[PDB]
């Protein structure tokens, strides 16, 4: 047995975690990275990587420290340049995402693929 | 101690410190210093709490100060098992994840975007610093709207014989939608005795018991304020809404629509349909169509 | 747990960063592989020449100017490191 209690609707509404929509993070990255001028690849792995590959061509190559960072910068710009044009190939097919068949096509038109 | 100068105070302190054990005099700083406490992590915790138990949305428990002298704020936490946040009165430390984060709604802690408004909790004075909840506690007008019950900015009412039945309540001044009105004061009594008093109530068709939460019912039969005489209607200009204030469950009334001078106030008692016919069957309505 | 080919030492996010600097919005998963191979190819040429100047000079140590000279050969001059 329960008396006729007056009552009001109770609720449990709570805050919603916030998630940015896909892509808008990247756009923020583009501007900050284009403005940014520092190198992007972790510094240490390259010095091991260059030593490993160089060992094939010859043995016992002590590497001058100054000569090291050059390879990154040269490779970086080469990679960066090789990247941007890939978008133009990608957007040309009306897509937005790049796939390796494009990076192959792009390296052909430059002539380097052959 | 004006009875002694600083000498013979320090000296007797030497005498006392020689006799009694020296004081601990310990200080701590805790590992956490700043950041690493993004409030979205708190959103995960209540998401957990909502999914396990608070999905029921019927077991409203009165706040109880959980004590954790050396325990963490684990699943054994009384507030945790009570499906409710740890209040600042709890012994859960200043790092408890069940405590409220702080209610930083800039314009007014008063709308759907206000989590505190979304919460059943009124934005605490020490928390909604952006709506001035703490600011000018002496003053009556603040930017916030969900801080009134603390300040008790009640409106002025009038007592008159209601058209529906006997005495009724009339408002002195015009108000708009969702505007704060006077609280429904009363006395704290347990559910089981509310049955007994309610059992006594039905013998003379009285109703002054309000189901405050799952654990308590408030009564205004003997002690209360004027609003207890409000009538019933199925299409009211006012509605009841439970709220959480400083660990105290309270019920307020707000205008369901904008209201002009001299209106008669109504709200739904929300009993059963058969019960509604038993007590509040009068509807005072002509059918236009 | 680092003993392997150092090519995999080029972490996937590092690539993701570079695509951003080139303005790439969306990247498919299969890109991460040929990019390794394509980059791998690039080193093969430059060091080969870079080795060549060093050993011709009888030097056992690869120096900075040797790098730019080879880079100049591939039609990519490098301002900033000598000459
Ligand atoms: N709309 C309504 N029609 C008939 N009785 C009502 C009613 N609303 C409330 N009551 C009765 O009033 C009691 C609440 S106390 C209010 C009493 C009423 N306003 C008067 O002055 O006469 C309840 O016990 C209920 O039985």
């Amino acid at each position: 047995t329960k008396a006729a209690r007056k009552s009001a609707p109770a609720t449990g509404g709570v805050k919603k975690p916030h998630r940015y929509r896909p892509g808008t993070v990247a756009l923020r990255e583009i501007r900050r990275y284009q403005k940014s001028t520092e190198l992007l690849i972790r510094k240490l792995p390259f010095q091991r990587l260059v030593r490993e590959i160089a060992q094939d061509f010859k043995t016992d190559l002590r590497f001058q420290s100054s000569a090291v960072m050059a390879l990154q910068e040269a490779s970086e710009a080469y990679l960066v340049a090789l990247f941007e044009d890939t978008n133009l190939c990608a957007i040309h097919a009306k897509r937005v995402t790049i796939m390796p068949k494009d990076i192959q096509l792009a390296r052909r038109i430059r002539g380097e693929r052959a | 101690i004006g009875t002694k100068t600083c000498r013979q105070v320090y000296e007797f302190r030497v005498k006392e410190s020689s006799i009694i054990a020296p004081a601990p005099a310990e200080d701590v700083d805790t590992p956490p210093r700043k950041k690493k406490r993004k409030h979205r992590l708190w959103a995960a915790h209540c998401r957990k709490i909502q999914l396990k138990k608070d999905g029921s949305s019927n077991h409203v428990y009165n706040y109880q100060p959980c004590d954790h002298p050396r325990q963490p704020c684990d699943s054994s936490c009384p507030c945790v098992i009570a499906q409710n946040f740890c209040e600042k009165f709890c012994q859960c430390s200043s790092e408890c994840q069940n405590r409220f984060p702080g209610c930083r709604c800039k314009a007014q802690c008063n709308t759907k975007q206000c989590p505190c408004y979304l919460a059943v909790r009124e934005c605490d004075p020490d928390l909604c610093l952006t709506c001035g909840a703490a600011d000018h506690w002496d003053s009556k007008n603040v930017s916030c709207k969900n801080c009134s019950i603390q300040r008790g900015s009640k409106k002025h009412l009038l007592l008159a014989p209601s058209d529906v039945a006997g005495w009724g309540i009339f408002i002195k001044d015009p108000v708009q939608k969702n505007e704060f009105i006077s609280e429904y004061c009363g006395e704290i009594i347990s559910q089981d005795e509310a049955d007994r008093r309610g059992k006594v109530y039905d013998k003379y068709m009285c109703s002054f018991l309000f189901n405050l939460n799952n654990d308590f019912v408030v009564d205004a039969t003997r002690k209360g304020n004027k609003i207890r005489f409000a009538n019933h209607s199925v299409n009211p200009n006012c509605y009841a809404k439970v709220m959480m204030v400083n660990g105290d469950h309270r019920i307020g009334i707000f205008a369901k629509r904008a209201i002009q001078t001299g209106e008669e106030l109504f709200f739904d008692y929300r009993y059963s349909q058969a019960d509604a016919l038993k007590y509040v069957g009068i509807e005072r309505e002509m059918e236009i169509p | 747990k680092v003993l392997r080919d150092n090519i995999q030492g080029i972490t996937k996010p590092a690539i993701r960063r570079l695509a951003r600097r080139g303005g790439v919005k969306r990247i498919s998963g299969l890109i991460y592989e040929e990019t390794r191979g394509v980059l791998k190819v690039f080193l093969e040429n430059v060091i080969r020449d870079a080795v060549t100047y060093t050993e011709h000079a009888k030097r056992k140590t690869v120096t900075a100017m040797d790098v730019v000279y080879a880079l100049k050969r591939q039609g990519r001059t490098l301002y900033g490191f000598g000459g």
